């Protein structure tokens, strides 16, 4: 779940994958990121994925 | 010049063992409006453990969303992240009591002053536009009395 590739899962990934999600054009995403569990699509699960990193982690 | 960073601020509050203590975290000096902060704040964990950490909802709004996420997975680490979940409505405009700390103090806490610190090399403040706000911390403390 690290969508701008920094190297940490914190608050600014989920910040990226609400703009996408939102339907924004997000500079310098990683989109092999976004897919979180890997069942192909990119939707709120792979949001709820990357809260529970950040919660839990 | 001193009104152009935001500032995170941990409390200072007082209390014996086998009580719990709730100490604020702050934010003044809002310019920006905030729409992400990320903050880890230090405890010691022989002295206190975490009871909860609660959002002040006046300022965090849209909690049922995960604008509010908390993580105390690591030992004498609380790490707080706000975001608003709508990318529009909600960012924290105005300054107040972001979220309340809640402790125990344990059986065996020796008394004394015991420093609640936020690393500044962690601290993320950025506006609704996801670019950085200049930003501080202040560090608070629990002090372990009869
Ligand atoms: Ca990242
Ligand atoms: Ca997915």
């Amino acid at each position: 779940g690290d969508l701008n590739d920094d190297g940490v899962v914190n608050g600014r990934d989920i910040v990226m994958m609400r703009q996408y999600l939102a339907g924004k054009t997000v500079s310098g995403i990683d989109k092999n990121a976004l897919d979180i569990n890997g069942d192909g699509a990119v939707n709120g699960d792979d949001l709820m994925e990357l809260i529970k990193k950040v919660s839990n982690n | 010049v001193k009104n152009e960073t935001v500032k995170l601020s941990v409390g200072t509050v007082s209390g014996n063992p086998g009580d719990t203590v709730k100490v604020p975290v702050t934010i003044s000096q809002v310019s920006t409006p905030v729409g992400l902060i990320c903050m880890d704040i230090s405890y010691d964990a022989s002295k206190f453990t975490v009871k909860d950490v609660l959002p002040n909802t006046d300022l965090v709004k849209d909690t049922d969303n995960y604008s509010f996420i908390v993580n105390t997975s690591t030992p004498g680490k609380i790490s707080i992240t706000f975001t608003d979940p709508t990318l529009a409505n909600y960012p924290i405009s105005v300054d107040g009591i972001l979220a309340y700390l809640d402790f125990i103090i344990n059986s065996n806490a020796t008394a004394g002053d015991s420093a609640l610190t936020v690393d500044p090399a962690t601290l993320i403040v950025a506006d609704e536009n996801d670019k950085d706000i200049k930003d501080a911390a202040s560090n608070g403390k629990i002090t372990v009395t009869g």
